[PDB]
């Protein structure tokens, strides 16, 4: 057991993370334009049910109310698809951040078990 | 020249020759069922990937069912049984069945009649990254179903979790698994490489590989490293601070991933609720089913 | 473990067949693969990786479960033909090992004695709708004190007679000239590869003889192809280009060498581009310079 | 046909909790990038990061290495 060993092997072992953390984030961040623009794909047609509802009521159907439901649903799934991916990416730079944590915590665990470790 | 004959012999070639003669590898046949094992896709992304997982991080359980283990689970587990034992299932007991052995009879080889028994072993199975799986859905506050990464395929999400497999069919299963590790007297049931034991040189084994024969030895003091304890204290720091924030973005994504799912679930029961009114000739109503406009900054 | 069978009968045989992804291989030498897959009839490689197998069931069941499809590395070079990932053996134990037992099944001269600890792995890959596909690599001592800038190199076989091997040198001659050394192919050099070698330095010397118009020194060509003043005197004897010609000694372009030279000009082969290489040498310290403990 | 009304009953009480659901997510997502913003503050500004890289034993905080607000097209 040995402070300056553990050191450097962590060291080593989250060497690449930084570089990482910004090739999965930018990756979220090129789906959040995709999910952006895909909102407005909906949420216009959103606003012409909507629209239509705010005059007349849900009785009376929108000329294409059919069409535009169907345009509606299909969009909002895409942005769902979008949004899974987002998360799965935020999830890993999480899992990979977490993972090295956990491992330098048991290895500090057990230099303070041994008279190795200093205190804070 | 031509058709002079003194032994002109005829060398067909199912090992080539290039042009000293160099010899050339033939070209090399396909395999039949390579679209079977090699299925998927991967997305090029726009950056060149950065990457440093390893391949165990990739691979998932560690046991592998081989020919008879298949014969077991069909002619055997799940032969007319009314609960059948996924192979994906079959694998983690093994893989909690080999890690447990290999924790408390770790010199199972000098004794292997005195394996384990299943009863004997059922406490260590229970008490066997999955704590930090699951710690991480917690904190993200997801608190659905599992916690999804790169390294998952999305086949292992439908395999019942190992607590229950033990209940359900712990000890068939292990009898089976138990006589494998007999027959090969208390060592490993599949092919392993060859390595050199730690303190022991050998040199004339030709399948001994990947020797390492460095050594470090201690300082000659019983003094305290201050220096390198405070820059590992300072390093913990920072890959705390590292792990607040990635929690964060796992957060924000995990809110706008319920948010879309409410948007797609609002939309499905406003659409049911209007194709209802309109067959109930019920009027007014439409407070819920249009958005309306609130603060958001 | 330390769970070795110490009664196992310890015979050296060469694999019978490998399948490596798609293509179906036979191996020239001897690996030391385990000795029960030593005889058996088709031993299977998985592509991505390079786990070998016996069984045919347990490669099922594997590929299945497996998520890599790339060499565990950064991505350090890609045009719209190849890519290059670098791969670190003291990191990627498990893979660097599956790919030196795979390359010593077709290099002779490759020794499996020690761990992969002290090797940079550049791999170069062929991108596919599954993925990228390892189609050879040369590896690279961490710190040559040498002055090698390749230890081994190999083209897989289901990938000769493709212009791979020619991109793995330019790729490795490319390296060190963004880490402003020269180098040289370890010694010990396959029939197949000194001539390679002897096909990259004869082309990459006509052509900066050509161009460059001014006189030139013999460091100067070193410093600009990172070539070895040896490679570069003996390639040059390899051509008749240096000549001793009425008491002093000039360098002799003959008609013979620039109809290649012209050959080489129309020709419309693969090559490395230098601003694709993202990529800034690696730094190590005494420690790192060490196998793990 | 009561059962038919039931169904109009239930499935407006279940479009109030959903619209309710929306916008507490709608209100925690909101704080949450502000934490986050908050948080790149307090840490980045021995010095190793995320940011900058850790083996520091041997250049300034631009908004431009806001990596983790810059995830989000909505800052």
């Amino acid at each position: 057991m040995d402070p300056s060993l553990v050191l450097e092997q962590t060291i080593q072992d989250v060497s690449n993370l930084p570089s990482e953390f910004r090739y999965l984030l930018e990756e979220i961040g090129s789906n959040d334009l995709k999910l952006i623009e895909e909102k407005k794909k909906y949420e216009q047609k959103e606003s012409q049910i909507h629209k239509f509802i705010r005059q007349q009521g849900s009785i009376p159907k929108h000329p294409q109310e059919d069409g535009l439901d169907k345009e509606i649903k299909e969009s909002l799934l895409k942005c769902q698809s979008l949004q899974r991916e987002k998360c799965v990416l935020a999830n890993t730079a999480l899992f990979l951040i977490a993972r090295h944590l956990n491992k330098l915590e048991k290895n500090i665990a057990l230099l303070e078990e041994d008279g190795v470790l200093a205190p804070v | 020249r031509k058709i002079s004959v003194k032994q002109h012999l005829k060398i067909y070639l199912p090992n080539d020759l290039k042009h000293d003669y160099i010899p050339t590898p033939d070209a090399s046949m396909t395999w039949n069922e390579y679209d079977k094992f090699y299925t998927g896709s991967f997305q090029e992304t726009t950056s060149y990937i950065k990457f440093s997982a390893t391949v165990e991080d990739c691979c998932g359980t560690n046991y592998n069912m081989d020919e008879r283990d298949e014969t077991f689970l069909n002619e055997q587990v799940n032969k007319g049984s009314s609960d059948i034992l996924t192979e994906d299932e079959f694998e983690i007991l093994c893989s909690s069945f080999e890690h447990a052995i290999h924790e408390r009879q770790p010199f199972l080889s000098m004794d292997p009649e005195s394996i384990l028994s299943f009863e004997e072993l059922k406490p260590t199975l229970i008490k066997s990254d999955f704590n930090l799986r699951n710690q991480l859905n917690h904190e993200i506050n997801s608190h659905k179903t599992h916690f999804i990464t790169q390294f998952d395929p999305v086949s292992q999400m439908n395999t019942r979790p190992l607590i229950q497999l033990i209940e359900k069919f712990g000890s068939k299963i292990y009898d089976y698994w138990r006589e494998r590790k007999i027959e090969v007297n208390g060592y490993e049931i599949f092919p392993q490489l060859k390595f050199e034991r730690p303190g022991e040189k050998e040199e004339i084994d030709p399948y001994v590989c990947f020797r390492r024969r460095e050594v470090r030895h201690p300082r000659k003091t019983r003094r305290i490293d201050i220096l390198n304890s405070q820059r590992l204290r300072a390093l913990h720091q920072e890959l705390k601070n590292a792990k607040d924030l990635a929690l964060l973005v796992a957060k924000r994504e995990n809110v706008s991933l319920n948010w879309i799912n409410d948007e797609l679930k609002i939309f499905d029961q406003r659409v049911k609720i209007k194709n209802l009114k309109r067959s109930l000739n019920i009027s007014g109503e439409d407070d819920d089913l249009i958005n309306h406009k609130r603060k958001r900054p | 473990s330390m769970t070795q069978n110490p009664h196992e009968v310890a015979r050296v045989r060469n694999l019978n067949r490998i399948i490596m992804g798609k293509y179906e291989i036979e191996p020239w030498y001897f690996s030391p693969y385990p000795i029960e897959l030593t005889d058996e009839d088709f031993i299977y490689i998985d592509d991505f990786t390079l786990q070998y197998f016996g069984s045919k069931k347990q490669y099922e069941r594997y590929r299945k479960k497996c998520t890599l499809r790339h060499p565990p590395g950064n991505e350090i070079y890609r045009d719209d033909y190849v890519s290059f990932f670098e791969i670190d053996g003291r990191k990627q134990r498990t893979w660097c090992r599956n790919l030196c037992l795979l390359s010593k099944l077709f290099l002779d001269h490759k020794t499996l004695y020690y761990d992969v600890d002290p090797f940079l792995f550049y791999c170069m890959t062929r991108r596919d709708e599954l993925g990228h596909h390892l189609v050879g690599y040369f590896s690279k001592e961490k710190e040559s004190a040498d002055g090698y800038n390749v230890a081994c190199i190999l083209t897989l076989p289901q990938y000769q007679r493709m212009g791979y091997g020619k991109l793995l040198i330019e790729f490795s001659y490319e390296l060190s000239k963004k880490e402003n050394k020269v180098g040289s192919p370890e010694k010990p050099l396959s029939d197949l590869g000194l001539l390679s070698y002897r096909a990259y330095w004869s082309d990459t010397l006509i052509t900066l003889l050509v161009e460059h118009q001014k006189e030139i020194t013999i460091d100067e060509i070193s410093s600009m192809t990172s070539m070895t003043t040896t490679d570069i005197l003996h390639t040059a004897k390899t051509l008749n280009i240096l000549r001793y010609y009425k008491g002093q000694h000039i360098i002799f372009l003959n008609e013979d060498i620039l109809d290649r030279y012209n050959r080489l000009k129309a020709k419309k082969r693969r090559t490395i581009d230098p601003n694709r290489l993202i990529w800034k040498p690696p730094v190590f310290t005494a420690s790192q310079l060490r196998f793990a403990w | 046909m009561t059962d038919e009304l039931k169904s109009y009953e239930a499935l407006k009480a279940e479009l109030k909790k959903s619209l309710q659901d929306r916008r507490e997510q709608e209100d925690t997502f909101d704080n949450l990038q502000q934490e986050i913003y908050d948080k790149e503050t307090e840490y980045f500004s021995y010095s190793g990061n995320i940011i900058k890289g850790f083996d520091t034993f041997s250049s300034a905080f631009n908004n431009n290495d806001r990596i983790f607000s810059l995830s989000s097209a909505t800052y």
